[PDB]
RNA sequence: UUAUCGGCGAGACCGGGAUGCACCUCCCGAAGGGUCU
DNA sequence: GACCCTTCGGGAGGTGCATCCCGGTCTCGCTTGGCCTCC
DNA sequence: GGAGGCCAAGATCTCAATTTCGTACAAGAAAT
């Protein structure tokens, strides 16, 4: 339907009814700080900090390793008209530059499957093969096409909480190219 | 000098269309949209307000009257100032201090220029917006195309010389491939305004200047169509139009309205309603209403109006009730005082 | 210069049907509609407009006449000036100096002009 | 002494527009905007008090009496410095800084001064900005295009001597030639702004000069025009207003009211009502209103408000419902001790 | 946080003029038929 | 009492005209004596 | 008749100048 009433309210007396609710996420925090960055869970389900049994975040500090790459704001911008759902050239075509200069598999995460579509089009496949999520399609075949064969692969939408893992379990893409950041659309 | 409020719903006994210059644009003819793209259209106050001052003009024309031959004694920089309130002769100063006082009599001797305004007097009269009753009373009209006569019909050939015949049939040859290679023109061009959507700044106006030359290639390939500069068989785009019968709340405001201009002004609502035709399109008779308008007063300080009557305004005729309306309109017609040499 | 209402009926005598173009799409042949998908189909201005300027420029030509042969004494653009309404030879400008009161003369000497511009 | 907040809405009966110097701007007429180009329109509360204290200023003339053959016994001063607060004698008692209940004689006595304030002399009315409800509900309304009456209709033109038929024929080429003389220069003015947009702040300078010069020549080319100064034909740039039937919050607030000015205030919004036109445009009928206010006052100290009752003013009455409003009125009506005079 | 303390305020209607209109036939072709107390 | 078989192609404009102008405030961030009332 | 209480003068001057957020996808149901 929709949390135009703020349906919310219901579902937080839902959580209080039970013995008790746990509420986790690995994103279930807008900043690094508990108690800032959960308001939106401490103002959607109505649930306060009085009734609110903690509000933590836990992160590992020694997990993983990461290099980090951005565009500046030279950068051209994604959107030569956003309203009309048109994406600039020189965007795209820096895209596939970036794209292109890297040297291993690959997980490029776009936002909307017509973002996939766009990018598949401009791209020439001088990588190794480029692997592309279809407008509605699933992703889990993409995810077998591409463990016998590593490579490129752009899939808008998908994650859901997933990762194209190995068969025993390994990072089998060393870069993850997010295009850009998925803006939700304005919602009149 | 009391205010006058006509309330009251125009309906269209022929479409009510007008293309109003920004609300129209390449998609074709589309009627002022009371707001965004898709919110419901409205009959711009503009339009009727200039048909209304059109009547009136016309009325004061008449009663004024005309010489043996017919014409007005009014000049012509009179009849603009009256019906468009535009000063040809440039005489109209806007904020003159010496016509600050200029008000009251200009009023009592041009009752007409007192209700619409000029540049400097404000208009008594405000007219306003037509706005439907109902949701979809409004579509689009008028879609046709128009075809060779002799194509529709072969008996016109008969009526042609063998010149003649000669003629069309160059006239025809020269449709058909000029109009192909206008095709292919026009599909590279659209292919090309398809083209710069996704394109930077730079090249996007590269890409226009493009579109402007593929434009005057247009032009050029139609001059050398030499038997006729534009093709004769092509469809007509529809123009958005009010449905027949739609109904549309409209309010007119006298403001402070002295007997003989609520006069003038009732004596215009009937000279436009001998014929009541509303916005364009006069072929396709497009612009026949039949309008009701309950007029009611509203003496400051007081917390209701009173109704001084209705004006209904049918193709059987108009019907005006009340007894303040007949007196305001005896009063005009019976006020020989107005100068009009404004 | 009077102005004339005919205000009346027509009564379909056999079905009266007509295609146009806005009307008309891919699901099949509408009738013109008087708005919306829903409304009561109207038969459109444009079409009896056409017909009669047709009817009007046929009675022209017949009461100007015919030769021995029987070709009319206009030309194809007077034709196409009297019924279909276009100018051949580009002798048609909008709001034009110069054609200020020849406007009346004109509708005075073509009459089919005059009525169906 | 009560605090009133008239919180309520504002609808639109015809569309609402305002021109303010701030917001319009050569790109065209834009409503005042809640703070950006991209941001929902507002109706100042600058034009609303202003109608209101004329409203005000109105009743206080009919309240006192019109004497004579209609002349009210104020000078020019006080209506002036009742319905705009400015004193063009420099009377007005100019009340120093410190100086303890500052007007307060001068509140008692001018209820009307107390409510819309004066220069040193703090209004207790505050009349906010009216904000739109909703996303659009604003349009480009007004438009259309100035046509010559005579190409329009030619009956018109019957009512032309021969002269005068020459004379418009010479006012059209006229038009024409300046039409194109015109056009070109504009064209090369449009260009020269074109290369503001490469703004080197030294070009700049030459770039105004070589613009205001080719304004000039614009001014003079039209000055020649020996017929008409301006071209009659012209497409009438739309204003922006807020559509029929939107919307606006509005809040109003008279700090420590008395009864005798609330209802000085209440009294000025029944008159308004008589002509309830907010902005401009009032040819198009822009701007009349159909207004409901729930009148709330706030005792301090207490942490709720109470109702005192809600003002709807409507085209079929005023609706004043509340004994305290009532109250308020009475009060104001049977107070003789206003002195409104210098 | 190199101390302590300080509402910047009061008034203004931006409004006044405009018909956007003028021309077009969308038509051209057809059997929906045959079977059974 | 079971299917048939779903048509083409035209052709898609031309102009005109884009205003005039107002009219842009007071203040005041300190102390002192002179003069005027007046407890 | 000395205490308020309002009002006019004191000569000089620092300095500085502007053009438009965000544009989607999933997966998953004992239903409103």
């Amino acid at each position: 339907i929709a949390v135009n009433p703020f349906i919310g309210m219901n579902v937080g007396r839902y959580c209080t009814q039970w013995r008790s609710a746990l509420l986790t996420s690995a994103t279930l925090s807008i900043t690094s700080t508990p108690e800032t960055g959960m308001e939106w869970l401490c103002k959607a389900l109505g649930l306060t900090s009085d009734t609110i049994s903690i509000r933590k975040i836990f992160s590992p500090d020694v997990y993983g390793s990461m290099k980090l790459t951005i565009a500046g704001a030279d950068f051209p911008k994604v959107f030569n008209d956003p309203k009309e759902q048109i994406f600039s050239g020189q965007w795209l075509k820096a895209v596939v530059e970036q794209l292109s200069c890297i040297q291993g598999p690959a997980l490029v995460l776009t936002a909307s499957h017509y973002e996939t579509r766009m990018i598949a089009n401009q791209l020439g496949e001088v990588s190794q093969p480029v692997y592309i999520q279809k407008a509605g399609q699933a992703l889990s075949e993409i995810i077998k096409q591409y463990q016998e064969k590593p490579g490129i692969l752009i899939s808008a939408g998908a994650s859901v909480g997933v990762s194209p893992r190995g068969e025993n379990g390994e990072q089998i893409f060393q870069d993850l190219i997010i295009t850009r950041i998925p803006f939700l659309p304005p919602d009149r | 000098m009391r205010t006058l409020n006509f309330n009251g719903k125009i309906s269209t006994l022929e479409p009510l269309t007008v293309t109003v210059k920004n609300a129209v644009s390449t998609s074709g003819h589309r009627l002022p949209r009371n707001g965004g793209f898709n919110a419901a259209p409205y009959f711009p106050g503009t339009s009727i307000r200039g048909t209304l001052r059109h009547a009136a003009h016309k009325v004061i024309v008449d009663r004024v009257g005309l010489n043996a031959d017919g014409k007005s004694p009014f000049d012509l920089a009179e009849h603009f100032m009256l019906a468009q309130g535009v000063d040809i002769n440039g005489e109209a100063e806007t904020f003159a201090p010496g016509e600050i006082n200029a008000g009251a009599e200009l009023r009592s001797k041009n009752p007409l220029i007192s209700l619409f305004g000029r540049w400097g007097l404000s208009g008594k009269v405000g007219i306003g917006n037509a706005i439907p009753d109902g949701d979809n009373q409004w579509g689009m009209f008028g879609g046709g195309a128009r075809s060779i006569m002799f194509q529709r019909d072969e008996s016109l050939m008969e009526f042609l010389e063998t010149d003649q015949v000669d003629r069309l049939e160059r006239l025809l040859e020269e449709q058909a491939e000029a109009s192909v290679d206008i095709s292919q023109i026009k599909t590279e061009q659209d292919a090309l305004k398809k083209a710069m959507k996704s394109a930077d700044k730079d090249t996007k106006a590269e890409l226009q200047i493009k579109v402007r030359e593929l434009d005057e290639k247009i032009q050029a390939r139609k001059d050398q169509k030499q038997e006729s500069r534009e093709s004769i068989r092509r469809p007509i785009d529809p123009y958005e139009a009010f449905i027949t019968g739609a109904e549309l709340s409209h309010r007119m405001s006298i403001k402070n309205a002295t007997d003989e201009e609520a006069g003038l002004f009732i004596s215009a609502l009937i000279r436009f309603a001998a014929e009541p035709r509303f916005g364009g399109h006069a072929n396709h008779n497009c612009g026949l209403v039949e309008a009701h308008w309950t007029v009611t007063t509203w003496k400051p300080g007081e917390l209701v109006p009173v109704t001084l009557g209705e004006i209904v305004i049918t193709p059987n005729g108009v019907e005006i009730t009340g007894d303040e309306l007949f007196a305001m309109v005896k009063a005009f017609n019976e006020n020989q005082s107005f100068d009009f040499t404004a």
